DNA sequence: GCAGACACTACGAGTACATA
DNA sequence: TTTTTATGTACTCGTAGTGTCTGC
């Protein structure tokens, strides 16, 4: 930072004049900023009994049928949209669900199950490495754990924890802290 | 006796080496041994349907009598770009000990599968010589008609009154040599033959069961079952997309562990909701959707303490 | 038959014109872009001593790259290409010279309307120009009874207006007034000296490259002017 | 023999595939169509659907090229995506055919749902390589086959012979099965069984064989090997003991054990259940029964949804 | 003759593909809408869409071409990708035509999703050379047509014609097939063959032709080819008769008789019952078969599925 | 001779689509 | 007060890593 006068150029001007596009890269990153989705605009339109303003945007069948799945109410005719879903205008689809789903409502959460994804992993290993799938995989945890303790099996397996595998169990560094946990207490 | 020195699980070191040490009934023991004796394999579907029978066993059998060069998948695993890649790369390829290659799937009656059973119709006629290949199934009907024409279907179990006894006989001093070679040790010899009355005809169970005693050396639809009583929905509600994998085989625990746990009027009507869900699956669009639609219609209905 | 360094140096230019050729009998290959953008025609050294379709033309010059100049091409028994190297023998395919994008007759100039030349080292110091400079099109006037060609950036100025380039070609004669617009991608030509024969009759009109080896014949654009 | 043989392979519904298209067992005027075109010496473009496995088709492609003398390419149609089209099947068609033969591509079992695109850059495709070029398509399930593709092609439609087509393929197949065995070195002891074979699965002429390979266990075919080909079981009789007494657990049990050919085990179920109930309950039973056997093959888990029909039977049901 | 012949092909539909814009067999107002432009000399931009294919779309592509001396490229949908587009197509449309053509871009099958962006970029692009060069597109289904190039487009719609044009364009048809026959040596011994071949498929013209082809294996369309053609095996006579009679040993035992082609029998049933029964039990034979038909396919076991339809049909089904 | 520069390849990310 | 199912296929974009062609 030599001459020290300036006229501080913002983030952009550097980069673009000076040309570096690694630079301009970083900058441009900068807008990312990725959400969108406004599903739940279609989907309260179908609860709430109000205007619909669709065909003109993007309906996922998946989503409202999904969305309304969280409300046993609206169940009879989001099962109705499923057994005949498919070959439904996605027009279509949404003029049933406008005339079949009476009352409206909702608040937001979904329901995911619990992952103790030290459990995921266990069993994912024991699937790999004797190519039976996930239900006996289950039977498998329980006869050793049971017996043998199975640290043994968790001993001899844990060489392949390939990271790659690691990838197919959760998203985040909270794989990194399995990719040691598993390679830890036998 | 064969045993595996290396493996930690019963079942798997245990599993019979040969198309003898496998217990079966007697058109099944001579149509094996029939189709040894020409020495290359057909190709096979082989199927129980009630479980532990011995289906994934004497596949890998047939495999070791015949000295063929197995390559053993399992059909959960076996995608579209599986059978392209690895599969092709294994049947294209010639061998050099000039045995017939053999391609074992075990299991192949999921789901998404479908696409993949499609692709073998050409294939498994396009390397017909070099290898051949045997499927296991736990329900056939998962099976395409058009592999059904190309391979034998064996369809095993249902021992006579007489194969039962002896069956029964063998697996009872199978067991006995089992403990043996473990150093699990038989105080009564009454136990034993309760164990292979207990679970006839699932001896992969009964070896099970003894893998679960051992922790001394001597002689899961359980969250589904109770959200149903509870009557509650954010749960089965959350249960339903767990499921949504095998619907087929999920149906059946189903139906095996509610008709014991709920009342006789409500047993009439669990057939009732659970068969109709089960007809119109695969019409289905949303699987995970329509396995909710399963568990709301339950829990209203069903009715027990 | 035997291909030289010389006409294998054609060749790989036809390429930049069709992927493929059609090359029948005789002293004198021609090709013309698949959409007529452009057409090409030479007479050669080596003899061309039976018809073929060649749909890979670019790859084949590729693998007689890898034989000796003695290489001995013939048509295959199994009606094919087979080039003879001393100690080798290689297998090109044939398509059937329906796939391949053939004119008919070698198509003939009518009487010019204007004639100039071009230097060889002067169309080096445009093609090699044009690309720092990002000259897509230019255009072939009158400055001062002396033709001038002009280079321009038709994406910068669509209208053909800042001219980031220009060479003048000789003496105009006679009067008339004309902006041909040329399409720097039809320039497709080998290097060299050209004499250079323009035509134009109303929404009609073409520009032929006569070279010394091989003769060029190229589209003009659509917004091209004149009174002829 | 007057047979083919490959003698290259051991699976024997494949080491007799018929070489030309004399050898093979077809409908009258199925025959006559094919004979016809292998005669005009070139091969339009066309379409053979089962839906029934093992009718032919994919034999009939591969000998109708030979009768022909086609330069053929055969393919697999789950390996014929959209960019296999641009770049082999494309230089193929594009190749002059030096020798002066038809080109002739084979796409055998093109009816995937995924192929549609590859199948809709086909339809401009066969118009342009026409002269060249012709395709011969293998399916199971038409709808699987883009109509543009239809309208291009001839559409065959095998396994469905008149009732007189029917009794003289069967004959044909009688006497190609007993020149197998005189092959094979397996001995017909009572002609008997042989005709039973082919009648048994007759659409299909694949497991038709493999049928005789799996019967010929002992090296001859007797009146009593005849009596496991024309077996079934007949034996229904735990199944309608059960449903008298209205009870599950012995039903319920049941169920598995006839998993395995539903189609047949409905049938002989309806055939003696008739005579065994009371007339307005014979009404029901053919809803009942009717009615699940149409939804079955959508059924998920077969051994439940045939459960779900006993309950159902045990119910409503009601006689002596 | 007054036809075309390209006799550089076999294929017979391929053969016959017409010249000009008057040989095609189009709607009153189609072909005034089609002579008009060939008229003003120039072409504008046009789609031209089915969607049941053979209608004559990618045929009057290029008949416009010819009828206007164009100067055209024709290229496959599915090949014409983004930089398909900015590199050939954009060099084309940008080059003079030196001899003063119509330039005309005939992009051949355009409807398929995957070209959505290749269509985006064209659309500024035909307004751009919109003075020198116009675009034809054909497409099966328009909505894979982006609405920004309908608009840029004449969209003229095939093979809706109405109740008066069908009639008039099909007795056009016979006459074509008729002299198609003289040249192809084909004898024609009965009309109403040639009349049942237009009538059958219709708005597709092209396996109209080439049904022609498959059923003149003989050489000779006689009373005995029409026998297929209209194809009725047809005696009904005896399950009919059973219905009347509401027994069921009789019906039970014809299922298996009609198994076979299980989609003809049922046609031939709705057609004869339809008349021989009353008025609000027509409501219901359509419910009962109507039902049957849709789970045909689900259904295990065919020859089971039909009892069914049969004892549905004896119970609720009068007439006398 | 190398190093520099141009061109062509491939994989990863994004996107969209259809059938179950 | 919300928020992403499975399996296969296709097109386009961007960049980085590979090549060959060229210039002291
Ligand atoms: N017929 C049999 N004889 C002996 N052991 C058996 C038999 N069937 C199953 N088992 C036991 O089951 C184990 C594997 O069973 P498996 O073949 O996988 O059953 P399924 O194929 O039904 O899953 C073997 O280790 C074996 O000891
Ligand atoms: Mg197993
Ligand atoms: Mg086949
Ligand atoms: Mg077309």
């Amino acid at each position: 930072s030599l001459f020290k006068d300036d006229i501080q150029l913002n983030e952009h001007q550097v980069a673009w004049y000076s040309k570096d596009w690694t630079a301009v890269q970083s900058a441009a990153d900068s807008f990312k900023e990725k959400a969108e989705n406004e599903f739940f605009e279609i989907i309260g339109a179908i609860n709430n009994k109000t205007k619909c303003s669709i065909a003109q945007k993007d309906y996922s069948k998946f989503m409202v049928e999904n969305a309304l799945s969280q409300f046993p109410e609206c169940m009879p005719a989001v099962y109705a949209m499923n057994l005949i879903g498919s070959g439904l205008s996605d027009e279509a689809h949404f003029n049933y669900l406008m005339a079949a789903v009476p009352r409206g409502k909702r608040y937001g959460k979904w329901a995911k199950l619990v992952e103790d994804s030290t459990e995921v992993l266990i069993i994912k290993l024991l699937a790999k490495r004797y190519q039976v799938n996930t239900n006996d995989a289950i039977n498998y945890k329980s006869i050793l754990t049971k017996n043998g303790k199975l640290p043994l099996v968790l001993k001899e397996l844990k060489g392949l924890v390939t990271d790659d595998f690691l990838k197919e169990v959760t998203k985040n560094v909270k794989e990194q802290k399995q990719l040691k946990k598993l390679a830890l207490e036998w | 006796i064969t045993v595996n020195e290396k493996e930690h699980i019963l079942e798997q070191k245990y599993r019979p080496s040969t198309i003898d040490e496998c217990i079966l009934p007697a058109f099944d023991k001579e149509t094996f041994k029939s189709i040894t004796s020409k020495g290359k394999i057909p190709h096979i579907i082989l199927h129980s349907p009630s479980p532990g029978t011995g289906k994934t066993t004497v596949a890998k059998a047939l495999c070791h009598d015949v000295n063929a060069d197995m390559m053993f998948v399992n059909g959960s695993d076996c995608k579209i770009d599986f059978v392209r890649g690895p599969l092709t790369n294994f049947a294209s390829a010639a061998s050099f000990d000039g045995r017939q290659k053999v391609i074992v799937i075990d299991e192949f009656d999921r789901s998404g599968l479908a696409e993949s059973q499609r692709h073998l119709r050409s294939f498994m006629e396009a390397y017909s010589s070099n290898c051949s290949i045997i499927i296991t199934a736990n329900n056939i009907d998962g099976i395409i008609k058009p592999l059904q024409s190309r391979c034998r279907v064996i369809t095993f179990g249902q021992p006579t009154d007489e194969d039962k006894i002896e069956m029964m006989k063998q697996m009872i001093r199978r067991l006995t040599e089992i403990c043996k070679h473990e150093g699990i040790a038989i105080a009564d010899m009454k136990v034993v033959a309760a164990l292979v009355k207990k679970n006839f005809p699932d001896f992969r169970k009964t070896i099970g069961e003894l893998d679960s005693y051992s922790s001394k050396g001597v002689l899961a639809i359980d969250d589904v079952l109770e959200s149903l009583k509870n009557k509650d929905v954010k749960q089965l509600r959350a249960l339903a997309p767990k499921y949504a994998a095998d619907y087929s085989w999920f149906v059946g625990k189903l139906a095996e562990e509610i008709y014991s746990r709920v009342t006789p009027q409500s047993i009439i009507r669990m057939y009732e909701i659970v068969g109709e869900n089960n007809q119109y699956h695969g019409i289905a669009a949303n699987t995970e959707l329509h396995l909710a639609y399963l568990f709301i219609q339950l829990a209203c209905e069903m009715q027990w303490k | 038959m035997k291909l030289s360094k010389d006409t294998t140096a054609l060749l790989k230019n036809f390429a930049t014109i069709n992927s493929g050729i059609m090359l029948k009998s005789g002293q004198f290959i021609m090709t013309r872009a698949v959409n007529g953008t452009t057409y090409a025609e030479a007479n050669i050294s080596d003899v061309i001593d039976f018809d073929v379709a060649i749909y890979d033309l670019n790859g084949f010059l590729g693998i007689l790259s890898l034989v000796n100049d003695d290489a001995e091409i013939s048509q295959s028994e199994d009606g094919n290409i087979k080039i003879a190297d001393a100690r080798s023998t290689i297998f090109w395919p044939a398509a059937d010279p329906s796939t391949v994008v053939a004119p008919n007759k070698p198509i003939p100039f009518p009487v010019a309307s204007a004639v100039t030349e071009i230097k060889a080292e002067d169309l080096q110091q445009l093609l090699r120009v044009s690309r720092g400079l990002q000259i897509d099109t230019i255009a072939i006037t009158v400055k001062e009874g002396k033709i001038v060609i002009n280079g321009f950036n038709k994406v910068e100025d669509s209208a053909l207006t800042r001219v980031k380039y220009s060479l003048t070609l000789g003496d105009y004669d006679g009067e008339n007034t004309f902006n041909f617009i040329i399409n720097m991608a039809n320039m497709k030509m080998q290097p060299g000296n050209y004499k250079l024969l323009l035509w134009a009759k109303g929404k009609q009109g073409a520009a032929k490259f006569e070279g010394e080896h091989a003769n060029y014949v190229v589209a003009l654009e659509a917004d091209s002017t004149h009174d002829f």
